[PDB]
């Protein structure tokens, strides 16, 4: 769960 | 005369069946994360609160990614209102993403 986001 | 204090709590029932979650009193921030096991990078890990309290449950989406409401008499799960807590009724469904991570409200004690 360390990777950003995807929007 | 005062009405007092209300217990009640809640779990949440994935749709998948996978393992009920039991929720602890107060504020819970969901999302992607051990707690739920999500790990979907659409969903943020700081995605929404929920928050158990007097024997009611509301939650809060906190992301520009949205959360998703179904009322237990309806069949189309549909965008919740960015930012606003909602009150979830017992055999609602809310979901992370329109179509996957969606959760049943089950009813247990406190
Ligand atoms: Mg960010």
């Amino acid at each position: 769960y360390d990777e950003s986001t995807d929007e | 005369g005062p009405l007092g204090s209300m217990s009640g709590g809640f779990e949440l029932q994935p749709r998948d069946g996978g393992p009920r979650v039991a929720l602890a009193p107060g504020e819970t921030v969901i999302g992607r994360g051990p707690l739920l096991g999500i790990t979907d990078k659409r969903v943020s890990r700081r995605h929404a609160i929920l928050e158990v309290a007097g024997g009611q449950l509301r939650i809060k989406p906190i992301h520009t990614n949205p959360c998703f409401y179904q009322s237990s008499e309806k069949s189309q799960l549909l965008p919740l209102k960015p930012n606003l807590w909602c009150y979830l009724n017992p055999g609602d469904s809310f979901s992370m993403l329109v179509d996957k991570y969606i959760f049943r409200i089950l009813s247990i004690p406190s």
